[PDB]
């Protein structure tokens, strides 16, 4: 989505400013995460993939 | 998407009974010299009188206008009197907006010079709507109002170039 | 004034009057005059701005 994430607050807005921060931090905290595991996990299968190709090659000869 | 500047109370025109060139300080200088904002008029007394003061724009451009204007607060009667009247009020409302103000007369710490203060407010006016302004004293007056349109971004502050 | 003796919060709603003219103000209304609601709780005081309006 098309997003501006910046955002501009006073002295007597540090409340918003703070859920603001949380926002911005806990979508940060998630997409890390995810993406994290998601590049562990796909990399696991894929060396599995070419580990089993191979196997089959051997054992249709 | 669509942002233009234009003078929306022309200063030869539209303040017969006051004077629009005294309206310049030190706070604000242009060449080293005593000057003002471009697109605010600090109206000052004609004379020895500042008479109620009577001005409305009906918005006559198929977008809404961003209208800005000051109110000024003296740190001294002296100096109160010397520029307006000594109990008086600045009043403006549109069809939308509506507040009344109130100068506030105090020595305020010294900044940049000055130890007044000035207020600055805006609002913005519907295609089609009229916005008055009544005064009998302190309203920086507006000289240029902003037509436009918005498109629901933000805003960058750093020091990298631009191409 | 009014005490709730309803076992529940009560909404109260009110209005004050901004005329154009004073010559309408003294017709309705006195000339310098003020609303002022408080409970425990709230308290705000209102000053009638007497005034022409689109």
């Amino acid at each position: 989505q098309f997003t501006a994430v910046g955002k501009e607050f006073n002295h007597l807005e540090k409340r918003i400013e703070n859920l603001n921060k949380k926002v911005d931090d806990g979508f940060l905290d998630i997409w890390t995460y995810n993406a994290e595991l998601l590049v562990l996990l796909e990399n696991e299968r894929t060396l599995d993939y070419h580990d089993s190709n191979v196997k089959n090659l051997y054992e249709k000869v | 998407s669509s942002f233009e500047r234009f003078e929306i109370f022309p200063k030869t025109s539209s303040w017969p009974n006051h004077d629009s060139n005294k309206g310049v300080t030190a706070a604000c200088p242009h060449a080293g010299a005593k000057s003002f904002y471009k697109n605010l008029i600090w109206l000052v007394k004609k004379g020895n009188s500042y008479p109620k003061l009577s001005k409305s724009y009906i918005n006559d451009k198929g977008k809404e206008v961003l209208v800005l204007w000051g109110i000024h607060h003296p740190s001294t009667s002296a100096d109160q009197q010397s520029l307006y009247n000594a109990d008086t009020y600045v009043f403006v409302c549109s069809s939308r907006y509506s507040k009344k103000f109130k100068p506030e007369i105090a020595i305020c710490p010294k900044v940049r010079d000055q130890e007044g203060r000035m207020n600055y407010y805006w609002t913005l006016v519907e295609p089609g709507d009229k916005i008055t302004f009544e005064a009998t004293g302190n309203l920086v007056v507006p000289r240029y109002a902003f037509a436009m349109e918005r498109n629901a971004s933000g805003i960058i502050i750093s020091d990298t170039p631009v191409h």
